[PDB]
């Protein structure tokens, strides 16, 4: 039951990980207590699904899935599944948060476009 | 790229378990606060855990006690078992 | 004979809410793959701090103390024993 | 897997029950950390027998054992294919056993003959 891939960039050379990196070179765990995260979140996919998911996993608006509890994070998944994985995570202020990260939410499906031609 | 795969490369065998645990409780509590529609209040009351030790279950936090873990899942009619490796 | 009384599996359920079995079932259980390791796989418990960075404290009140470990620690000792914990259907 | 039988006396109590259901009586956080203790070394006696080891047991004298949950002492015996007796219960004040609480258990094991 539910496999997970993970994304296809420029070189390809996709980051996503370094911040699952160098929380690596940082410090025991408040740095992966930090990123025990979605080892959970991702793990907590490839059984569920979303059936639940939510709460954590979310919704914003538009096409739609996913996550977590704490400060933040990430609005992701494409259909053809299952897996998904994708884009990028970087981190805020909140509650507001945001009407332009909706479409640094978005600025995505670029990505489930002809980038999964 | 696939998940199995960069688990094992940013972890492996070490905290993958504690993750696997973890992630096995929030089911249970999902489970039942979606699909039988069994209130996290009314957990409190046929489990007599603190709801607040209970919510601090679902969410990572740090490992709650063998013990609460096992009244919890015994009114959801489950339990921990011991198995074998691999 | 006479003066050969109850059976333990019934002054265990007289005595014992189903609850407070099965909380006991499993330290049971646990104390059983420590017994397991020193007489038979032969881990004396100074390795084993060595190999899960669990303290010798630890690991012993899993067999001696009054209160139940938090969950951590439970894994880290069963996963160089060889052994997790599952989520399975109650009973 | 290895039954355990209470010893009853003549009377007919059983010693070690009775010992139970008192520290079932009574509140405390203490009653049911012994009582846990308890119920669980007679569970790990149940599975193991005496190969159980050290600390859940000792041998003391001849056939009569010490089953060890924190500080209570509990006496029993090898039985009948096979299996166990507790006779009776007590709490370690020394680090010398009370020889008077070996020849009590000497003295049930008798009654368990007949």
């Amino acid at each position: 039951m539910h496999n997970i891939y993970f994304y296809k960039d420029k070189n390809g050379n996709e980051p996503v990980f370094d911040y699952m990196r160098e929380l690596t070179s940082k410090k025991g765990k408040d740095s992966r207590i930090k990123l025990n995260k979605i080892n959970d979140y991702i793990e907590l996919l490839s059984q569920h699904g979303t059936r639940a998911g939510e709460p954590y996993i979310k919704h914003l608006d538009a096409e739609i899935w996913e996550l977590r509890p704490l400060r933040d994070r990430i609005l992701f998944v494409a259909w053809m599944d299952g897996s998904f994985v994708l884009l990028h995570h970087f981190m805020k202020r909140t509650q507001k948060t945001p009407k332009r990260e909706i479409e640094q939410a978005k600025r995505e499906l670029a990505d489930l476009k002809e980038r999964g031609l | 790229s696939n998940w199995k795969d960069v688990r094992a490369e940013l972890f492996s065998k070490e905290e993958i378990l504690e993750s696997d645990m973890r992630v096995a409780i929030m089911s249970e509590l999902i489970e039942a606060r979606n699909e039988k529609g069994i209130s996290q209040k009314k957990l409190e009351e046929m489990s007599g855990v603190s709801q607040p030790v209970i919510a601090r279950m679902e969410t990572g936090k740090t490992s709650p006690q063998l013990d609460t873990v096992l009244k919890v899942l015994a009114s959801l009619g489950k339990t921990l078992a011991v198995v074998p490796l691999e």
